[PDB]
């Protein structure tokens, strides 16, 4: 099973999943936090490395959980203050965040193989791990779950695939089926943020009356608040704040239990999402399967 | 007595050359041919060009193309330098044009085809021939293309412009007759266009008595076309003979060009096998040692189970599936009658909001005032800093920091340009370490000492 | 065995020295500007003198010294060792020399107007739009002449915002940089 698809990360380094040309933003810890994610939607880019100008060096990472965190803290009511937040600043944040607890920056040489990145993903929970030149300290580009299991079926062989995938992912038991954080089609756009920072997961599928996902709030979903303006107005449902893109997405992208693996895979990376939310006929919610299961069974 | 080089006597003599004249070189035993250069110390001695000579064998050295006259060795003496190389027997294109006339389709393509192909192997390895002429291109006793001078080359630098306007008349560049600042890839691809020219209609596409006047037919884009040929070509020579060097083909434009496409061996562009080695021969410096003299049996022999061999094959094979969905490592430009776009997943929120602003990058920094003045005015604010400058033109200055935090050392360089005679505009550059982790970035250190600098001329 | 030129103009001329024999007439060939020949001459120092037009002369160009009988000869010292290369010759940046770091004031003497600025580094990279369907941190392949330059955004707010196109080995990396005041 490890023989091959193990075999082949630690056969390539991480400067073969670095784009040739691609684009990158970094933000001082001295700038403010509201403008910070300002930056991100003009920019297009989900995360950006945070440069300390005193310590002169990178001290961690920016991503939309900081906006989701920092949105469901400082908060009271979608009309009365904003204040919070409105007068913070990046490294302010910081110190009320790790106030709780104490993470640097975690960061891989694009010498390194694509196993030892793989492998900080799982090991740190983290999404987006920054390569790093150790020689220059210049940041190249961000690795993602995405950019792997891409560059994983485009560039691998069709030789080694065939062992496990044929089998069904309900036989595989690959994914998180046991608790399905979710919200329903009314609930608040705060209380959905609630969940995302009670929980580690990625995305919270919406669930109407019947328990069948009619769509799915991704917490990259959330940046759209920012992106239009919209934060101030926590109180809305999760409807009506993925109203913006609502004559615009195709649909749910989902699979069945039944499936076999490399169908998920084929289809997950093709639809360039993080995850697929597993459904029956009725397309009731079953569990969901995330890029971190798929990567996560591979590596053992 | 004879002259003779190592085992080699001289001949009967080629041409007379840029520096110094070349002749026909003959081994003692076998009897083989080559063609030697042979610059005299006294000439150029006198001359500061040491350097010209310098950087030509050593860009010309490292060389290997069908179609690039190959370098095999340079031997030198308190007397003169030689440079001997592959003798052809066709000589050069000049003489074949014109005493054949004019070339037909089924020819000049052929030969237009390995000529831009060594360009091609120039421009990927980051050395341009500004002097491009049929009179500089031979023929082998097969009659295929060989790019012979390189005297006039020179070396494409990161973030560098080239300042020298060499070559000959006709063939320059229409920039670089007026003297005007050039990458390098657009004169030679200028020059490739004009031999086309004449590889087709047999006469000069610029060609006048008096000048300027000639260097005023250049700056205009009027040449004339004959019925001769198709439209095809008319494009193509268009495109690629385009005054502005913004609008000027590149050398993958006219890769993707149909009348270029046409009975085209795929022995030039390294995709497909060889027929009469090629990048991915940088695999070695992570790998193994040096490996260019030892593994080349191992893959003479056709050996692909070797050691070696297994992880030479399978970098072209990946070169090949990054072309495949090449959406993955490059973006596309912007999108007749079709319609769909199915845009990126985390792409999707933004197109929308703006059909339910600005973004705009300046150059650098602009200012409009004397061109002496302005450079004074700044080497105040440079100073001011704490950090220190040496002045090399009146206008370029090499300046560094030394880090506070670390004793480790950047540095930048600015250079002033002219936008318009109204205003001015000062460019910003980073630079590089010469040829054991560092908490710090390179990157981020050049932007910090730009930012301050360009606090104090602002406010 | 080694070779010798002649820079000054002559009909017949000879050359001499203590290798052959002191009195021997070596005949040399002749170019445009030179006149040259060979011959096999053993391990050491030389004095020689050129015969031309039938007087015995000596190349200035060449060093020269006295020799016992009181005339004038040149020196040079034959070796098998020189295939030289670098030798010969004898930041990394163009190769004009001059001064150095740390110090500097004002004007230097030369009147020449700046250099017109190239239509390449006025091509921006960020303002460019890219394709829908690819993914947004993706850029185009970028010149290799507008790759250290510096491209700073107005500064319409409090921070500044300044980006460059820095080059890895075979990558390409466009850094933004927002940078309060
Ligand atoms: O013939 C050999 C000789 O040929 C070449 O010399 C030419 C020279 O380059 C021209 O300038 C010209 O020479 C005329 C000269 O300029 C005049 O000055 C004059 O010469 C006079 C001398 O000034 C004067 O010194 C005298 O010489 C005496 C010496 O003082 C004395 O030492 C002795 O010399 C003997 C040496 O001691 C010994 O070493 C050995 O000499 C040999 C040289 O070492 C060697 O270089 C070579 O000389 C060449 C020379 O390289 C060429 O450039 O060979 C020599 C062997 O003979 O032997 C010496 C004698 O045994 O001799 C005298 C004692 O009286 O002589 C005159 C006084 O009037 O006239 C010169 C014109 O003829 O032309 C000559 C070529 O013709
Ligand atoms: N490479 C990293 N180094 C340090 N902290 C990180 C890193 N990646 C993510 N985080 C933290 O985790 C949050 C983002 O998580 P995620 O969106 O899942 O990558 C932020 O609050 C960051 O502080
Ligand atoms: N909405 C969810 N509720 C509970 N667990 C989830 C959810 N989404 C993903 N997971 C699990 O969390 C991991 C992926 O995390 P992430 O990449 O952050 O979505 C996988 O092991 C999934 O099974
Ligand atoms: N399983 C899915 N089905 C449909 N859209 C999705 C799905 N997963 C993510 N998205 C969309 O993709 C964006 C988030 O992508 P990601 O951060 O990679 O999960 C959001 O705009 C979501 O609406």
């Amino acid at each position: 099973n490890n023989s091959v698809y193990t075999s082949f990360m630690k056969s390539h380094r991480c400067y073969d999943l670095i784009p040739t040309s691609s684009k990158l933003v970094v933000f001082d810890t001295s700038l403010q936090v509201k403008k910070a994610f300002f930056a991100l939607v003009t920019n297009g880019v989900r995360a950006a490395p945070l440069w300390d100008s005193k310590k002169q060096s990178f001290v961690g990472m920016l991503t939309i959980t900081d906006f989701i965190n920092i949105l469901h803290r400082y908060y009271k009511s979608a009309l009365v203050q904003i204040y919070e937040l409105e007068e913070h600043k990046i490294e302010t944040w910081r110190e009320v965040y790790l106030q709780d607890s104490f993470k640097p920056l975690v960061c891989i040489s694009p010498n390194a193989s694509l196993f030892d990145a793989v492998s900080s993903l799982i090991r740190n929970k983290i999404h987006r791990l920054p390569v790093i030149d150790p020689e220059s300290g210049n940041t190249l580009y961000i690795l993602t779950h995405k950019r792997i299991l891409k560059f994983l079926k485009l560039f691998i062989t069709e030789f080694p695939k065939p062992e496990f995938m044929s089998k069904s992912l309900e036989e595989l038991q690959i994914g998180t089926y046991a608790n399905i954080a979710m919200v329903r089609t009314t609930t608040p756009v705060y209380v959905a943020l609630g969940i995302f920072v009670q929980h580690r997961v990625s995305a919270l599928p919406v669930v109407d009356e019947k328990g069948r996902v009619v769509d799915i709030y991704s917490k990259f979903d959330v940046i759209n608040l920012a992106a239009e303006k919209t934060y101030n107005n926590l109180d809305v449902s999760v409807t009506k704040a993925l109203q913006h893109r609502s004559h615009y997405f195709e649909g749910v992208l989902k699979c069945y239990l039944h499936e076999t693996l490399e169908t998920i895979i084929n289809r997950l990376v093709e639809a360039e999402v993080h995850r697929l939310v597993v459904v029956d006929e009725n397309d009731v919610v079953k569990g969901i399967v995330s890029l971190s299961d798929i990567l996560q069974a591979l590596v053992l | 007595g004879s002259v003779k080089i190592g085992h080699y006597i001289l001949g009967d003599t080629l041409g007379v050359g840029t520096f110094g004249k070349v002749k026909v070189g003959k081994h003692e035993l076998t009897g083989h041919k080559v063609a030697v250069k042979i610059l005299n110390r006294q000439k150029i001695r006198s001359l500061d060009v040491v350097g010209k000579i310098r950087r030509e064998i050593q860009n010309l050295k490292l060389f290997r193309h069908p179609h690039i006259i190959k370098l095999y060795q340079v031997i030198s003496t308190p007397s003169d330098i030689f440079m001997v190389m592959e003798y052809v027997s066709g000589g050069e294109l000049f003489d074949y044009i014109c005493k054949n006339g004019r070339l037909d389709e089924k020819e000049s393509r052929r030969l237009f085809q390995q000529i831009l192909s060594g360009v091609d192997y120039c421009h990927r390895h980051m050395v341009v021939h500004r002097d491009l002429k049929p009179e500089n291109v031979l023929l082998d006793a097969h009659m295929n293309a060989k790019i012979a001078d390189f005297g006039l080359s020179n070396m494409m630098s990161d973030g560098e412009f080239l300042r020298t306007s060499c070559g000959s008349p006709n063939y320059a560049a229409p920039e670089v007759i007026s003297g005007r600042l050039y990458a390098g890839p657009e004169v030679d691809i200028w020059s490739s266009g004009v031999i086309l020219y004449a590889l087709l209609c047999g006469t000069l596409p610029f060609d006048d008595d008096h000048v300027p006047t000639l260097f005023k037919k250049i700056c205009d884009g009027i040449f004339y076309t004959p019925q001769y040929l198709n439209p095809s070509v008319i494009s193509l020579l268009k495109h690629m003979l385009q005054v502005d060097p913004m609008k000027r083909a590149s050398i993958k434009d006219i890769r993707e060009h149909e009348w270029f496409k046409q009975d085209l061996p795929k022995y030039l562009f390294p995709e497909d096998p060889s027929y009469s080695d090629d990048e991915a021969l940088k695999e070695v410096c992570e790998k193994f040692e040096c490996s260019e003299e030892e593994v080349l049996s191992c893959l003479y022999n056709r050996n692909h189970q070797d050691p070696l061999a297994v992880a030479y094959h399978l970098i072209i094979d990946n070169r090949r599936i990054m072309n495949e969905a090449k959406d993955f490592y490059l973006a596309t430009s912007p999108p007749d009658d079709h319609h769909l776009t199915r845009p990126h997943p985390e792409r999707v929120p933004f197109l929308v909001a703006e059909t339910p602003r600005k973004a705009k990058w300046h150059l650098g920094i602009r200012s409009q005032s004397r061109p002496n003045d302005i450079m004074a005015e700044v080497c105040r604010a440079i100073k001011q800093l704490d950090y220190e400058w040496k002045v090399v033109n009146p206008y370029y200055l090499r300046v560094r920091r030394k880090n506070p935090v670390t004793s480790t050392y950047s540095k930048m360089s600015l250079q002033l340009y002219q936008v318009d005679s109204r205003t001015y505009l000062l460019d910003f550059r980073s630079i590089d370490d010469g040829i054991t982790p560092r908490p710090g970035s390179h990157t981020i250190e050049f932007f910090e000492m730009c930012a301050n600098l360009i606090k104090i001329l602002a406010q | 065995p080694t070779v010798i030129r002649w820079s000054e103009g002559g009909k017949e001329v000879f050359i001499s020295g203590s290798f052959n024999n002191w009195s021997t007439k070596i005949p040399l060939i002749k170019s445009h500007n030179d006149f040259v020949a060979i011959l096999d001459l053993p391990e050491g120092e030389h004095q020689y003198k050129f015969f031309v037009d039938g007087q015995w002369v000596h190349d200035p160009s060449e060093p020269v010294v006295t020799s016992q009988l009181g005339t004038i000869n040149n020196l040079i010292h034959v070796k098998k060792s020189d295939f030289e290369v670098f030798d010969a010759l004898k930041s990394s940046s163009p190769p004009g020399p001059y001064g150095q770091e740390m110090y500097a004031f004002r004007s230097e003497e030369r009147f020449k107007s700046p250099p017109i600025l190239p239509p390449h580094l006025l091509q921006v990279i960020l303002n460019k739009d890219t394709n829908i369907s690819c993914d947004p941190a993706l850029l185009p392949e970028p010149n290799h002449v507008m790759l250290n330059h510096l491209y700073a955004l107005s500064i319409k707010d409090s921070v500044m915002v300044l980006s460059a196109t820095h080059r890895y080995k075979k990558k390409y990396v466009t850094t933004l940089l927002y940078k309060p005041i």
